[PDB]
């Protein structure tokens, strides 16, 4: 998710070097695979609608299996939480 | 790629497919030293997995162990836990001196000879200079404050110190000389525009706070006006031995040479603070309860909430009570079975609690409640086996019944290990799990004598442990 | 020989994230409150790579990284913040103590009324 | 539960030594050389930790300072 | 005991002493004359002394640090350390005119910018003047030695650098015209004249060389018969990077402008020297790979180590076939029966690689080991119950199944988990509780069908899991 | 003497602990008549003395074998690669040490190693050390 990242702190003609690229691009690589998707599911767990699939089934069991619906409607899911959670005020009726 | 857990191998590997890709490596061969820096890199990495294994754990209140964290998502769920109570000891009184008057007026203080503070709950009464009186550890605290500026949601703050023995909170609004006792309902629920009303809260770093109205929704306290905090304080379950007598200290000092007190009672009935753990359960199931009392499950968490000591609780609905009896009974008819059972309380008794914290819960409509006594159901387990030899066989017949008695005995923690209401039987799956978490039998048999399925609504199956059977033999190693 | 690696700086210092959390939330406090014994200066194009850099010239410490980091809000070095908006920085010391007083005793923390 | 992770200077002095495995390579340690590589490394790591550290803190209700958050 | 001797100064001081007895002698202490001689008589017994010290003290194993010292450590425990091995690999040869030849023979060297010598080791075959060898950085030493006499375990050593960088050794005894080839060789056995060949020897002057042995170990050369020693030797660790051209001589000198050498496959990954400690370490603990076996146990332990993919290797002897048999046997008379399983191997397969190990280890004594047949005893499991409705029974069943295959199933590990040699029991109580930790279940109750038990000693047992009765239903109102 | 033994790679013997028999006599209703397993005890000469099993009193009253047995415990962190890893001991605790036990704590998992000498029956991956004295 960072594209030439170290080429701000290093000087011009180490930056065009053969090995110096070789190290930055390979541990791009490696922070790209094993760092960054655990951001992009906080990320997602920041926004209700953004929860990756994982996050949204835990939070479903968290509670319990008895507590949700059954659907195959994965987009519906975030929604359909939302009014499950919004409707406790309303949810005598 | 992915969240699954890699290998180190697996690691080194990407990376020197990924080296020998590279052409820099082609014009540059002989870098045996990127061989260990990998490796290095490696065990960096690694442990950064480790770190964002540990970030997923703490995301999540049902990952996250910590009482920071289980915090942080209870007050989320606008939930809070319950303050340890005063025990309570039965003391005998016996004035030295005729000057002493044989009543002794309300709330007298009194110190511990194990440097305890404790109060009476009544008004004292000497029959002839005797008398008798319940008193519980029992300690007083107080925190005035004055309003200097004005920021809508008044807010107040507290200090550990106090609050790792606060049982009971008072606030007092003085506004111009008018001190008036302020109501608190929770998320400003039924508040106007001026009503006398305080939201408390927990905070994770298990500071204590209040808040106060908008203007818009709940009162806001003028300027210049104070706020009295009334503190009462215990240290939960203080017990001592009876027969030992009492010091009156502060204004009671003075009858403190006058009046002699003995205990005759071992100081009881005390209750401390809560777990994390249940802490945590309670919060996920208040999250279910919705911040409303509405149904039956509501009912019992609030019920188990607000009556310490209950081993657990049950009860069924007016449709569930109907269908169990089979006829659309009227008078069954918004009427809910209720039942329940105490470590140490009868059915009786505890009908007659549940029956008083019912009448003075007004948060109820035409709410009807019929209790039943809880009908316990014991039964034997006769265990037949051989077992490790190398064990005395006394010793290994004593744990076996210890945690018998533990894990499914009459007052185990197993029907109720949530304490949120939901209360649940023994199953013969369960057992035969725990004896073989046990593990110590090679093999093993379980005949369950008298074994009895409960109908949920009072029934109480449990083991009866004494009259369990124990084939022990000698496994041969 | 005797010797053991530290250093009396790191506002993590305090191993849990909540602690770590409400202190960034006070401090975050401050610095966006306008008080006057707060530094008054914009950004610098090169911060976006190196915001720390106006903390190494002003004072010669990196230890405000994490200062202007969540005085920017921002998202990645990568991205760039605005050239001109409003950065403030307290007397260091001040954080000094106020991070001593809480790893110490900051216990009461918000307000102590009497003993 | 919780999490920890120890500070700069020491990952660098554990980092030193396990390089200073190789005896042919265990000395370059006290050079600039090592330093700056000790400390680039330090610094990347410290971006991931200190960065998803603050993730997790805003991915609290109460820990929102941010206007966007 | 213990020896001790003192000090210079001491030793200085009684030796002045006692020449100071002759009074025509003894006042010419003080000067520089008797400083002189008494300096000189003391660095001499100096030398004698802490030079005595130093041999007794290399006179142990573990003591030696000289490379020649540990080396002579190793030859004495029969062991060599890992010497250096260049690296080798893939050389591009492009010819640059007609008259280069197409064909390019192995024994050729090739000069570096270093000169060092690249040895060829395949024949290049110039496709339209494209043309490819391996090639590695080596050389060919060649010394010779005439046999002085014929003394038993006659010694021939080399030189420093020979022994220092002696990579490979090639022993050509040379007689009138005829060459044989001898080579080193240890672990001597077997009567009579084993070999004729000569063995190692080391010397503490850091040199390496062999002895000539007489009777049946091994055979002089005659006298005036030579002994031709070529020394593969090379650098070391050896880097070739792509992108050099090379400048073959000797034959090749006049071809080196007809053919050119292009490095395009990079060459690196050889091996240097380790430290002392270590390959003494590895010389005196290298003796654990000596095939050392000694009881049935090490059998199954070391055929499961040597095949493979076994489910489990196990033997019985005499004993364990009278304690099956439970009656005197006229036949098991230091017989022992080994049984085992592997999923791709058939009981023929498993007899005849058992075999075949016996013959490669030659260990043993008035014991007779023959193959057991190995009977499968499968037996079924009914589960009846109901799950939960957020689960599907077909996905829980396969991966039930899945997961009792694995652990539990014909083709399961849990038989020897440790690789050890070990045959492990399936029972009940495992199984359940494996299905118990796999935690797909609501309520159920288990049945076993068939339960074919096992004696341990050959019987198969093992979960029927494709029959299987799984009456899983949804636990619903 | 210890370093020839050393190179036969042969060891002696720990001495054993010396166990007496005892009488426990509870002074107090609140003490169980189940006394858990290896509970610690000094004697009157300052020697500290280890229950061997778990001592049971009967209404109050029971016997048990103690022997003088004391507990020590050294805990380490690999930090760097060695080929034969090794670990190194202290006369101070090896005058009087008697058992020894070896766990291996890997990313939690803690595992009690086995020990054959001069790595007899090891495999590539056996959890396998050996134990040898230093003429020192």
């Amino acid at each position: 998710m960072q594209r030439s990242w170290f080429n701000h702190r290093l000087t011009s003609a180490k930056q065009k070097s053969l090995l110096y690229k070789s190290l930055a691009d390979l541990v791009q690589s490696m922070m790209d695979t094993f760092v960054d998707p655990w951001l992009e599911r906080i990320t997602n767990r920041k926004s209700i609608f953004s929860m990756s699939k994982e996050d949204l089934e835990t939070r479903t069991n968290e509670l319990g299996q008895f507590f949700t619906i059954r659907t195959s409607n994965s987009s519906s899911v975030p929604m359909l939480l939302q009014q499950r959670l919004d409707e406790i005020h309303f949810k005598g009726t | 790629m992915s969240k699954t857990t890699p290998t180190k191998d697996s690691i080194r590997a990407e990376f020197e497919e990924l080296v020998e890709k590279d052409s820099f490596w082609s014009k540059f061969v002989g870098s045996q030293f990127v061989s260990m820096l990998t490796l290095f890199i490696t065990q960096i990495v690694y442990r950064c997995f480790q770190y964002a294994d540990a970030a997923l754990a703490e995301g999540f209140i049902s990952t996250a162990t910590r009482r920071s964290s289980i915090l942080a998502a209870a007050e989320t769920n606008s939930y809070v836990g319950t303050k340890p109570t005063p025990s309570s000891g039965m003391i005998e009184i016996t004035a030295t001196s005729e000057d002493a008057p044989a009543v002794i007026p309300k709330n007298m203080p009194l110190i511990s000879d194990d440097q305890y503070p404790y109060m009476t709950m009544d008004v004292c009464r000497l029959v002839d200079g005797t008398g008798t009186v319940e008193v519980a550890q029992l300690e007083i605290q107080e925190v005035t404050y004055t309003v200097t500026a004005a920021k809508e949601f008044l807010e107040v703050v507290l200090s550990k110190a106090l609050t790792a023995v606060c049982y009971k909170l008072e606030v007092f609004v003085t506004t111009d000389g008018k001190t008036t006792q302020w109501s608190s309902s929770t998320m400003f629920r039924l508040a106007g525009s001026k009503s006398q009303v305080y939201v408390e809260f927990y905070k994770p770093s298990e500071q204590l706070g209040v808040r106060f109205g908008d203007g818009l929704i709940g009162q806001i306290p003028p300027e210049g006006s104070t706020i009295t905090l009334k503190v009462w304080c215990t240290n939960g379950d203080i017990t001592l031995v009876a027969g030992q007598n009492l010091t009156p200290v502060d204004s009671a000092a003075n009858l403190a040479n006058l009046i002699s007190v003995k205990t005759t009672t071992p100081i009881t009935a005390g209750t401390d603070a809560e777990t994390t753990e249940i802490t945590r359960n309670r919060a996920q199931y208040y999250l279910a309860y919705d911040d409303q009392v509405v149904w039956g499950g509501d009912y019992t968490y609030f019920l188990v909430r607000n009556i310490p000591g209950l081993s657990w609780v049950k009860a069924w609905g007016e449709g569930q009570q109907e269908k169990l009896d089979g006829a659309y009974n009227v008078q069954n008819i918004n009427k809910i079975f209720i039942s329940g059972w105490h470590p140490n309380k009868s059915q009786s008794e505890l009908e007659e609690m549940i029956l008083a914290a019912f009448k003075k819960v007004p948060n109820e409509l035409n709410k009807k409640f019929s209790y039943k006594e809880v009908r316990k159901l014991p039964f034997k387990i006769t265990i037949t086996g051989r077992i490790s030899a190398s064990l005395t066989i006394e010793n290994v017949t004593d744990e076996l019944k210890s945690a018998l008695e533990t894990k499914f005995g009459r007052d185990s923690t197993f029907f109720d290990p949530n304490r949120v209401g939901k209360y649940i039987l023994i199953k013969k799956k369960d057992v035969w799990a725990f004896i073989e978490t046990l593990g110590y039998f090679r093999d093993f048999y379980l005949e369950f004598v008298e074994w009895n399925e409960s109908n949920g609504f009072y029934d109480f199956v449990y083991l009866d442990t004494e009259n369990s059977t124990f084939n022990i033999s000698y496994e041969e190693e | 020989t005797r010797q053991y690696p530290l250093s009396r700086y790191d506002d993590r210092n305090i191993a849990d994230p909540i602690l770590r959390a409400e202190l960034r939330k006070e401090v975050m406090l401050m610095c966006e409150s306008n008080d006057k014994n707060l530094t008054i200066y914009y950004v610098l194009p090169d911060e976006q790579y190196r915001p720390d850099l106006l903390a190494y010239r002003m004072w010669g410490i990196a230890e405000l990284r994490w200062v202007v980091t969540l005085a920017a809000g921002l998202e990645d070095e990568s991205q760039g913040m605005t050239v001109g908006k409003k950065l403030k920085l307290p007397p260091a010391t001040w954080i000094r103590e106020m991070i001593r007083h809480f790893q110490y005793d900051g216990q009461v923390i918000g307000t102590l009324s009497i003993a």
